[PDB]
Order: structure tokens, then sequence, then C-alpha cells
RNA sequence: AGAACUGGCGAUGCGGGAUGAACCGAACGUAGAGUUAAGGUGCCGGAAUACACGCUCAUCAGACACCACAAAAGGUGUUAGUUCAUCUAGACAGCCGGACGGUGGCCAUGGAAGUCGGAAUCCGCUAAGGAGUGUGUAACAACUCACCGGCCGAAUGAACUA
RNA sequence: GCAGUCAAGCGUUCAUAGCGACAUUGCUUUUUGAUUGAUGUCGGCUCUUCCUAUCAUACCGAAGCAGAAUUCGGUAA
RNA sequence: UUUGCUCCACACAAUAUAGAUGGAUACGAAUAAGGCGUCCUUGUGGCGUCGCUGAACCAUAGCAGGCUAGCAACGGUGCACUUGGCGGAAAGGCCUUGGGUGCUUGCUGGCGAAUUGCAAUGUCAUUUUGCGUGGGGAUAAAUCAUUUGUAUACGACUUAGA
């Protein structure tokens, strides 16, 4: 219902998230996916790496600059999975893809917005315990992505700042909770509680 | 489907100088009486060469479970056909009714031995009165004093596409 | 100070006497008692006070509550009712934040348009008082 | 890490119909040899 | 034919070729320039008195072609800072 | 058979304390502290007293119950290492070229340096893992002692030392030179 | 392959099988509303990321032509069964004991003592102990397992079927 | 390959109504280690790319593999 | 180049919008675990409490929101300014200081609304481009042509020239 929906991609299964995002974009919702380096794929790391290497060997023989472009970054791997689920060669598909942004980490301005999750795509809710799974950052770094460390350092800095913000918010929440607990005995409090509030 | 148990009593076709045929009775688990009667004719012919025209069904009743809400251990003897020969199987099913146990058995046969309703014949369903008479450990396991177990990793159903908090699998 | 510490998990257990809340079907939103354990996924429950028929139910249809009481295994419906009233299960349920949250959801669903207007007015008044207090302290 | 070629699971119409004919012929010969 | 790593055989975008990799930095060392600019000014020949143990030309003199690069000192006129990004 | 519950016991002697939280295990005994991150296993830990700890798997399959006993044995090894330690004795033997083994310090770290193995001009360096101390046996010929709280560290150090002196492109029937684990025991051997 | 019958196609559009001569539905005036066939319902793409019970983890699974070819089998993967068995007058696994006497049986060998070789493989005492299951010595010896006992306590093993 | 030999198993259950995995006579053939090439409408060069069923180079496993050299095998284009 | 160019304010035009119609409402990590509160001998600590959906929370009354009289409190909030910081991942935003200026539905009053005729989006958002006013600001280059040869099929490239 929001004008823009920001999905924290951490702990999501790539294909189920891609299916959800594709339907939302086609239905007209603006979506920003952050932390694409923390997406999961079910199956062993060696298996998913083998699948990527098969993708890598696919190329146009007489001119490689024409063949499939193998993007290494996690955001681009997710974008590929999504474009496969959109009819991207039509004007409607292009307009749908114009409604999507995908990022590694959480850069500005989304680092101060609310992030949501997609429960039907969450690894902890979908995969059975004991099943091996792959992380997109490791897969990307093994296939040639070169910014894993930079993103990790930036995310550590963001987490430090976010922890400070949350400490201040926790203090203010405690103060407001006390101010409301001192008002639980009033006539307005009794009337509101009778009405359910 | 949702199974019912039918008692089916049939006999030979009466003729001249032929009174009192052999009243063959059977207990058939089926979704409805039409299927129960077809199954009865099939099993009658398999038991002995009695065609449908050579016979007549004199009775068919629905048998309800006597104590439908009492938990009972059932031993089920069956035999089923495959590409190989017919096989005989013994199974133990803990349930509150014979129809529930029979439905469980049909689903288990489909899941394990790829067999179907037309391939399974239910020889006998009997409640095992004594605890000590059970054999299968997947049934004997639920018979211990003060049984307790948790349900780890609870997965909650979500109605909406987006959730505004990480979910907990606690229970 | 030489005592070993192992953190424990307060898992709700499937056991005879455990109180469950039914969430789908005829008796959704009603309490029942686990009377027997049929298998890993089915239990025989019985909800005589709230009107739940004695039945075999998949554990997917109910949610375990943090309430338990002493119940003999395989107890019949009248015995379940006696133990239920003796253990005062309905009071234990009504005294919790979960049941109170359910009651609040139902009441808010039942509010009239005039009453939603009244709620807005009262919230503005309480807000005024509380903001004044927060600024003071 | 030189990943080799993988066999295609996309079935061709020619192979599918040839297999259908093979199965029919197999059944007819099974009946004839059971008679013999 | 040809080394496929030097494709495409197109004209350089500039007359001054770009330095695409500087030496890996070591912060403990003093501040130094990694590179310098000069103008190529012909070649000539030298006689070098070789000291190379193991060689057949150890303790013997060889004649080598050399290049002379005219390098008047460069003038420092600015500084630019770079930040690393996920891009 | 998909058992409802499976349990294993872990005994705790009178001197050691075990802290477990979210499947991180810290064992603190007379001789120090060990820490094991077991979050790759799916088990539940409980205690009834200060002497016994249960490890349980609920509704597990064959592989799950296979990991259960492994978890118990790993915690047992941590307890043993923190109470009695581990001592691996290795012997090096040669025919002609005497193997020279020293403890050197290269780049601020401990290395076992091996010189003149089969007459090699190559220097072999085996980094000493942290927590294991290297000694040379008294009144014993060509014996090196590796002692530590972590059996994993000690055994891997001994394995590294044994593998670094492999014989290449020769007959192992004829050429017997190498460093071999002579014995494995504890740091306390009262009886 | 040779016959005979009956269908399909030819002169034939439409729904479905991603696609298509012989596959699954259904045959056609122009329209509106409703319901369906075959086939489907994560997204492409209209339609349950429905409900339920099981199975499977593949270092290029599978999502099919199959009552077809590679297909006869191999596997210390996993599940469920059938028939044999042993078992608290003690099962399986482990430790510790015993594992004896003629006798170093008989023939060729420098030697060969259970264990380089060829022939019956015997008799006694036994809880139980092969004229020996393997390593091992020049021959021995030593260990070992076949078998029996003590130890603690509880079900275990084998062969087949899917 | 031919005939067999028994059968691991199977054959509507049926041992020689009948099949049948895996294993065992004789061949150009005589012993002591003697003398006893095809291809005509294809073929050249150059030259690109791909496969691996690897000749060489890299790393391993085994073998009376002393050393040297070699043999067989594994990964590997 | 007959005040050309550019940044502010109001004042009207034209433009076209993959699609405003209360608010995109900020810990991190785990899930065989956590959040919040409290306490201590300060940690993998003790106790209490919470989840079982955002069904929330905040906002939310007034001509699409007018004009006035008071009460209580000195809170809430907007606008033009100001103090002091902080944020470089794409910072372009967050927080704070002080005074001024309005509103206040926290409470009580007093006037207005009609006729859009029984509904008709019944026009309230924001992109850009021009024209007019009054408030300021700054006073270049590139190309051809000529020329060089570190370049060159033509383009292009590279030099030089008040």
């Amino acid at each position: 219902v929001e004008p823009v929906v920001v999905i924290d991609g951490k702990g999501h299964l790539v294909g189920r998230l891609a299916s959800v995002v594709a339907k939302q974009l086609l239905n007209g919702q603006k979506i920003v996916v952050v932390r694409a380096e923390e997406l999961n794929i079910s199956g062993e790391f060696f298996r998913n790496k083998l699948k990527y290497h098969d993708f890598l060997r696919k190329a146009t023989a007489f001119n490689k600059t024409r063949g499939p472009f193998h993007f290494r970054a996690p955001s681009r791997i997710f974008y590929k999975a999504l474009r496969g689920m959109v009819s991207h060669k039509t004007a409607r598909g292009k307009a749908a893809l114009e409604r999507l942004k995908v990022f590694e980490g959480i850069p500005p301005p989304y680092d101060k917005k609310k992030r949501v999750v997609v429960p039907q795509a969450l690894r902890v809710l979908r995969l059975k315990p004991g099943r091996k799974y792959t992380t997109l950052g490791k897969l990307s770094t093994s296939v040639g992505w070169k910014y894993e460390d930079v993103v990790a350092k930036l995310e550590a800095k963001r987490k430090v700042s976010s922890a400070e913000y949350y400490a201040k918010k926790r203090a203010f929440t405690k103060k407001v909770a006390s101010a409301n607990a001192t008002a639980a005995e009033s006539d307005v409090a009794k009337q509101l509680a009778a009405l359910g509030y | 489907a949702h199974f019912k148990e039918y008692q089916v009593i049939g006999r030979r076709l009466p003729t001249e100088s032929v009174p009192e045929p052999k009243l063959f009775r059977m207990r058939i688990f089926a979704s409805n009486e039409v299927i129960a009667k077809s199954r009865y004719w099939y099993f009658l012919q398999k038991l002995h060469k009695v065609k449908k025209a050579s016979g007549e069904i004199v009775s068919i009743n629905q048998i309800n479970e006597a104590h439908p809400t009492k938990v009972k251990n059932f031993g089920v003897w069956v035999r089923y056909d495959s590409r190989s020969g017919t096989h005989n199987m013994y199974k133990e099913i803990r349930d509150v009714s014979r129809v529930a146990a029979v439905e469980t058995l049909y689903q288990d046969m489909a899941a394990r031995h790829r067999a179907r309703f037309r391939s399974i014949h239910i020889l006998k369903v009997a409640e095992i009165e004594k605890t000590a008479d059970v054999k299968r450990q997947y049934v004997k396991q639920f018979l211990t004093k003060d049984l307790k177990f948790p349900l780890p990793h609870r997965v909650q159903k979500s109605t909406k596409t987006f959730s505004y908090k990480r979910p907990s699998t606690f229970y | 100070s030489t005592d070993s510490i192992v953190k424990a998990s307060n898992w709700r257990l499937v056991e005879v006497g455990r109180v469950v809340l039914i969430k789908k079907g005829q008796s959704a939103g009603k309490l029942a008692a686990i009377v027997e354990i049929i298998d890993q996924k089915k239990v025989l429950i019985d909800g005589p006070k709230a009107g739940v028929p004695r039945q075999a139910i998949n554990l997917g249809q109910v949610v375990l509550t943090p309430l338990t009481f002493a119940l003999p295994r395989g107890a019949r419906t009248a015995t379940v009712s006696k133990k239920w009233a003796a253990a005062a299960v309905c009071e234990k349920w009504a005294a919790s934040s979960w049941a109170k949250k359910i009651a609040q959801r139902e009441r808010r669903a039942a509010l009239t348009d005039f009453e939603r207007f009244q709620v807005m007015v009262l919230r503005k008044q309480k807000r005024y008082t509380v903001k004044k207090a927060l600024a003071k302290a | 890490m030189r990943v080799r070629k993988r066999q295609s699971r996309r079935t061709s119409t020619k192979l599918k119909e040839g297999i259908k004919k093979k199965a029919s012929a197999h059944r007819k010969k099974e009946k004839k040899m059971a008679k013999k | 034919h040809g080394h496929l790593g030097f494709l495409p055989r197109k004209r350089a975008a500039s007359i001054r070729a770009r330095v695409k990799a500087f030496p890996k930095d070591d912060r403990s060392k003093p501040v130094a320039l990694t590179s310098f600019l000069g103008y190529k000014a012909g070649m000539t020949t030298i006689v070098r008195d070789l000291d190379r143990p193991g060689s057949k030309f150890h303790k013997r003199e060889v004649v080598e072609a050399v290049t002379v690069v005219d390098t008047p000192p460069v003038v420092v006129v600015g500084v630019v800072g770079y930040v690393e990004t996920p891009r | 058979m998909k058992y409802i519950q499976t349990e294993q016991q872990i005994e705790v002697p009178e001197g050691v304390t075990v802290s477990i939280k979210s499947r991180i295990v810290k064992v603190v005994g007379p001789r120090g502290t060990l820490t094991k991150n077991l979050k790759h296993i799916d088990v539940t830990f409980t205690k009834v007293n200060n002497q016994l700890i249960k490890v349980a798997v609920h509704n597990g399959g064959r592989k799950h119950v296979a990991a259960l006993r492994t978890v118990k044995s790993l915690v047992d090894n941590m307890i043993t290492g923190v109470t009695k330690g581990y001592k691996y004795k290795m012997r090096y033997v040669y025919a002609h070229f005497p193997i020279n083994v020293n403890i050197v310090e290269k780049d601020g770290a401990k290395f076992i340096e091996v010189r003149n193995f089969l007459g090699d001009k190559k220097i072999r360096n085996v980094p000493v893992r942290d927590g294991v101390t290297i000694e040379f046996s008294t009144n014993v010929k060509d014996e090196i002692v590796l002692s530590g709280n972590s059996v994993e560290d000690v055994s891997q150090n001994a394995a590294d030392l044994q593998q670094i002196c492999r014989v290449r492109n020769k007959d192992i029937r004829k050429f017997l030179d190498g460093i071999y684990v002579s014995h494995k025991g504890f740091i306390t051997e009262d009886l």
C-alpha cells in the first residue's frame, strides 16, 4: 500500500522473491531490493557454482560481445532471475522493469526507510532444516565479483550508525511508555479501553 | 475419497432345483455403494468364477465405527499386485476408526509402493487389544507413559505479501 | 560460581492435558484439551466447555497454548469437563495478553462509526494530557 | 573448473513419436511370442 | 593469427597512454610518486661491463642498445581524492 | 525409523564448567578454555545438574541422529582437553642425512623448520598452530612433543609435520626417512 | 513382411499438447450472457506459492514419449515390507580369559613343527578348542579366528521384495 | 561362434513340460622361439573453431619401483 | 546579436503524466531461538514480561474546512529566520538552539452554509516550457578557413597563429 516498498533481500530464496517482485511490478508497485549480497539459493554451493559456470560457458561463438552478458554482481544475478519472469521485450514489460531498483547493501536514501520481508520467500520459513543452501555474496565473489569487501565495510559502518539510532529510539520509547502508563487510570483511559483502545 | 465401510452380502442366482445358495459376505471400503458393489463383484469373481450375471447382491449396509472417538491400534493385513507378483503386507496403524486407518493405508501404499485402489485388497482390519502385541516400532513408539514431544520450527501462515518484521519460528 | 549454564528452550509440548486453540474449521477460536496423542501429527482433543466436539485433529489445525492441566490419558468428555472446571482453564485463558488481544480485535471490529468518532475524540484528549506530561518530564 | 556440455532434456517430436512406435511394436511382438 | 588479448586493433583514444594500475601502496613508507612523464628522444649504444655470476658473459663487456627519455622536472598543480564505492 | 527423540549424555567432572548458549559451547577447566561453534548442527542442550548434560534430537532422521553422537564426542574431547590435555610424540628417522628440526620465529610467528631431509637444500616450514606448544624430548633420540588443549590443533599439527616430509619419486620400501607420530596420549599419565 | 476389417487425413476452420501431417478435445451463420471439454492454476500467463498423507537431495535430479532403448546388474544412500533365525536357563558390538593331548600325523625336501607342496582329515578330554582362518620365522616361536566363558544390559542378525 | 558341462536364478507353483547370468574341450596348429599392405575419386596445402577417447608438458596412485630408466592407472584440453 | 545569459518572487499561459488522493512508520543478529523491562557479584547472568500477525502505530472533527467570544494549560504543530552539530555508498538528508509569527478539536459558547435542485473526477497532485513584472549576479568559447606531422583512404588525430 506504500508508494515504494523496500525489501531487505537478506535470507530470501532468489526465485521465490523474483516471482513475487515480478508480479508486484507488473501490477504497478515500485519496489527497491536492498542487500542483494545476502540472498540465498537452495542447494549446495558447488552445485550453484556449477550452474553459474554453465551459464558462463554459454556465449556467441563468432562475436563474444554479442553473446549473453554474464553479470557477476549479486544485484544483477537477482535482476536476471526477475527479467526471466517478466515479458521484457514489450513496452509493458519495460515499464514494469522501470519500477524496480536492486542494490548491494543499503545505500542512501533507503538506509533510513522501513525495510520489509516477503514471508513466502523467506529461507527460514520455506527450506527444511538441514538442507544446504548457498549465499549470493560467496557465489558472486567466486565467479568474479570484486566488491564484496567494500560492501561489507560500508555495511559495518551503517550498522554502527543504525545501532546508535536504535539506542536513542529505545530510550524515547521507554519514556513515552512510562508517560502512557501514568495515564491508564483516567476516565478517558477507561472509556478508550471500553471501546477497545 | 472419504472412505466408508460397507457390509455386502451376495449369493448365486436362484434357479430351479437350486435352493439356498452360499451366502458370501464381505466388507468393502469404498467412497460409495456403486464402487462397493463393483468391488464386491470383482472380489467374488477372483475368489471363485461367479460372474455378475451369475450372482445377486441381497444386502448392502453401511457399518459405522462403534466407538468413533476412541484411539485404537489396528493391524491391517492386505495384499496388492504390481509388475511382479502379488505381495502380502502387514501394517500397524494407530487411529480412531477403521475407515480412517484404511484411508491412511491407501495413501501410504500410493506413496511407498506406487499402488492404487484397484490394486489393493484389504484382507483384514483388527484392533490389537494388548499393547504388547504390537510389532512395528513406528507405532510402538507412541505408547510410552507420559509421552511428550515439542514441535520445533513453527512456520506461521502469512496472508499478506509483505511482513513488517522478521518472523520467529518459536513455539 | 563453578556451575555450568545451559540455556533451555521453553517449547510448548504436545501432551495430554495441553490446552490448544483451534484456528480453522467449525470451532475456530475455541479452546480444547489434548486428550490423547494419535501420532506425530494427530491428537484427540476435546473442548466440552466451549462446545468443541471430541475429534481427531491434525496439529496443523490448532495452535498450542502455554496452558496445561492434569488430565488422565484417554479421559472421556465428562471427565475432561470436570478437570477443566477444577483447573479453571477459562480463567487462565481470559487472564492472558493473547486472549485479551483477541478480545480487543473483536471489539474493534464491532465498533460503530459513531463510536470510532468517539474514539478519535478521546484519543485527542488523552494525547493532549500525555504530551503535556512528556514535556513536563 | 571446465564445466562440460550437458545433455538436453528437451525431447524432439521425431524421437517422441519413434518411441511411441517402438512401444507399440514391442507390445505386438510380446503378444505374438506369448502365443508361440 | 595474433595475440587475442590485444583486440580490438583500434586507434588509442588519446596520444598519451593511460596508466591503468599503480603499484600496491604501503603506508609505512615515505610519500613518493609512483610514476613520471617524459619525452622519447632517440636511441643509442653503450658498452656495459657485465657482472652476472653464472653467465658466459660474466666479467666480460657487452654492447647494448638503449633509449634516452628527456625528463625535465614536472610541476605539481593539483590533487584529487578518491573514495571507494560498491561501484 | 524417524524416532521421536534421541538423547546422548555428556558427563562433566568436578573441575570443569560448561556454558552453552545458542549452540556456542565454552568449556573452562583447570587448564584453560575452549570454544566450539556448533551452529551447523541442529540439536538441543539441557542439564539436570552440574554433572550431566543431555543432547537431544527431536523427530530426526538417520543423518540427524548420526550428527548427535558426533556432537557429544566433540564436547567430550573439549572436556578431556581442558582437564588432561593432549600430548603427541613424533619420531624422525633417517639413513644418511640427519634431519635437523628447530623452532624458529619468522615474521613474528612460531615455525617448525626442517633442514636436510634426504639431503634437500630446501627449507621446510610448518607453522605452529596457536594453543599447541612444541618441545624436544630429553634423553630420547629424535623425538618432538606436541602438547595442547585442542586435540584438533595438536593432531593437525602432527599431520602437517608428517606430510611436509613426504618422500617423492622413490621406493618407500627402501627409503624410510620421515617424521612419524610415535605415540598419542595425555599430558597427565599418573598410572 | 502378406492379407482382411474399422477408423483418422484428403475437401477442415476452432480449444489444448511452448512449437508441428497423422496426439488430446470439439466440427464452424452474426452477436450477448452463462457453463464446460481437453489442458492447466509460482512468474512469464487467465486460474489455490490450496488443503492432506508419504517419498526423494542428483559433482549438470526430476517435472516423458513407459506396461520402450541403454536395463543385466552394481551401491557401507534412504524408506517400507516377506521369510528365516539367535535372545535375560543373556541377543548384537566390544574388552579380558581359554583356544588342550597323540602330534613336530603321513610322503617327498637343506629345513617345512596348523599356515611353499599331494591324500583320507582320525582318536581322547572337553564350557570349548580345525591334523587349522591369516599375518608372521630359515625352522620355531608370537599374535590371530573357528569355538566356549566372565564382564554390563536389550533386542539383534541374514537372505530376499518393492 | 559352434555344440556342450552343471546351474545364480527364472519358467501359470511345477528341477530332465522349458528357459537361463556368471564360469570350463577345438580353431589359422604346430611346441623347445624355424621364416611365414590396401586405396582412384579422392589427396593435397592453408587455416579457424570445438571434443577428449591425453602423444608431450603439470600433479598424483600402484608395481622387485634399489638408483636410473620404464610399465599400468587417476585428475587434467 | 537592438537588455543578450543566469538564480530568486508573483502572474498568467501552454505541456503531458506506465498513473498522489492521510503517513515508504529506519537496530543488528538468531530461528533447536529472540524482543522489551528490571536487578546484581556485569555475564553465554537472575527475575519478570511479550509474540500466536500491520486486524498495528501515528494521524484523523471545522466553507476541501469560514468569521468571532471565552476557559484551562505554557503543551502540540506549521511558516519565514537563527544557533550548534552530524551524514560521502548514490552524502542532497537527520538532529538540535533562540526569538518572532499564526493555528490549536484539551473544554464551553455565538453567527455562516440551502439553489450543484435525487448522482455525474465534479477539477485541490506534480513535470516541463514560454511570456510579464521586481530582487540580485557573471561579462566565454567552439567550428570552418590557414598551419604541423608524433596522425592520416575520406573523416578523424595532433601542433601553431592578435
